[PDB]
């Protein structure tokens, strides 16, 4: 029910006084690269340059302080994601359909295994 | 029925400048979702000692009815606009939602 | 025994699901430049 | 009929006590249709209404 | 999806050398009282006389040995429940509708708790 | 067809996977046609439009 989106969001993040940011489990997501990040102790105009896991990410300039605090992540224009709004697939579920994932034998959403469970549909 | 469903769209496509006359093309997809409308009740019960109904000045049921109907009306309105006591099955009340979207103006002029 | 009940959940699926199209669909803006500038064909 | 408090004590036996009572009921719900538009794609920042406050 | 039934079932159970039986989580449930029980180390015609948890119960006679084994629980005629077949409600959630439970504020298994979730059908 | 990433890895085999796809294209360009006029012969200082900015 969480989905992918172009939207901004707010997060509690921990800084080391270097390139690198950490937070609670799943606070980052794979498409966050290129968003702006605006927090206390962070120099202006800084962006996410890479995400290593939902726990930690890298930024375009060194953080000036080491602390834990709330921070804000910008929206983006829907050029980098192939999309403009919100969609029910998570940023990991959207990867399930490729030839590589299929020859590797992973499961999509649905492809429903159990014989008796009836079908159901998502909401926001 | 207890609930009813509305479909709605949730993303739109985009388009790209081609690099040169020969560069690689890029994909998009389009997607939908749904809202729900959930039903709830209102109810009351009024007791009276039945000897009073014989001794009393006039027919009290007939006198009371408009004020019962008004109460059912008012107890709906306050729960939707101001959010008084609203059941959790409803979406957020109007005044809080307007404030959350930033659509309030402060009369200073 | 006491405490029989044909509850809503026990009675489920003898009743249908309910759906309405009332708020689907969306209008569009027309493009500016194609509407305003002088058109010319080219080969 | 009978009437009970929340704990389950009988407050009135409507028949034995020579009383009478009237019962009323109603069913409703509402929804808002704040769909996506191009004007403001940030859904947290759309609302189809505004207010004057003090 | 498990519900209630009158038909019998098989279970794995541990005996103390007395009237006490124990087992894994969900091996016993409140409606089982009055069923027959047929296992090695158990004398003929033995029945469930009380049930104390999802893991423990009492029987009409002493077990002759202490061990763990598979065992059979008998079917019953549907006098001690109104139902003869199967129902989607389990014994605990079937209790939710009383005046006392309503005063305690216990949710029914079908009280739609969030504004944006669908209603859905159960299956076996 | 097949759909590729920029590295040349195949993402979808449109034929084998029972899929369908739609391609759309369009070709355009634009020009101003600012022209010699007596009131401002210095071409760098002509433009047939103006703006309000803040």
């Amino acid at each position: 029910a969480t989905g992918r989106t172009t939207e901004g969001r707010t997060v509690t993040v921990t800084t080391a006084s270097n390139t690198t940011i950490t937070g609670a489990a799943g606070t980052f997501v794979a498409s966050d690269v290129g968003r702006t990040i605006t927090r206390a102790g962070i120099p202006a105009g800084t962006t996410i340059t890479a995400v290593a896991s939902g726990t930690s990410a890298t930024i375009s300039a060194a953080a000036t302080t080491s602390a834990t605090s709330a921070a804000t992540l910008g929206s983006l224009n829907g050029q980098s994601q192939g999309l403009v709004g919100w969609s029910p697939e998570t940023d990991t579920e959207a990867g399930a359909y490729s030839v590589a994932a299929t020859n590797a034998g992973t499961v999509t959403p649905d492809r429903l295994t159990n014989a008796f469970t009836p079908v159901s549909q998502r909401g926001r | 029925r207890n609930q009813v469903r509305f479909p709605v769209l949730s993303a739109l496509p985009v388009a790209y400048w081609v690099n040169g006359d020969t560069g690689l093309k890029q994909t998009t997809e389009i997607n939908w979702t749904n809202k729900y409308l959930n039903i709830e009740e209102i109810a009351t019960i009024v007791p009276v000692p039945d000897n009073v109904l014989a001794d009393v000045d006039v027919n009290v049921w007939d006198e009371a009815m408009p004020y019962l109907i008004e109460a059912f009306g008012r107890t709906l309105d306050s729960a939707v606009v101001f959010g008084t006591n609203a059941p959790g099955t409803f979406p957020q009340a109007i005044v809080p939602a307007i404030a959350a979207a930033g659509n309030a103006v402060t009369e200073g002029s | 025994p006491y405490n029989n009940l044909t509850s809503r959940t026990d009675a489920q699926a003898l009743i249908p699901e309910e759906v309405s199209k009332e708020m689907l669909g969306k209008a569009t803006e027309q493009s500016a430049v194609l509407q305003q500038f002088r058109r010319i064909p080219v080969g | 009929a009978v009437i009970q408090d929340n704990t389950g004590a009988i407050i009135y036996n409507l028949a034995q006590q020579d009383m009478t009572a009237l019962r009323l009921t109603f069913r409703v719900g509402w929804q808002v249709a704040n769909t996506l538009n191009n004007d403001q794609p940030t859904e947290a920042n759309r609302y189809p209404a505004a207010s004057l406050i003090f």
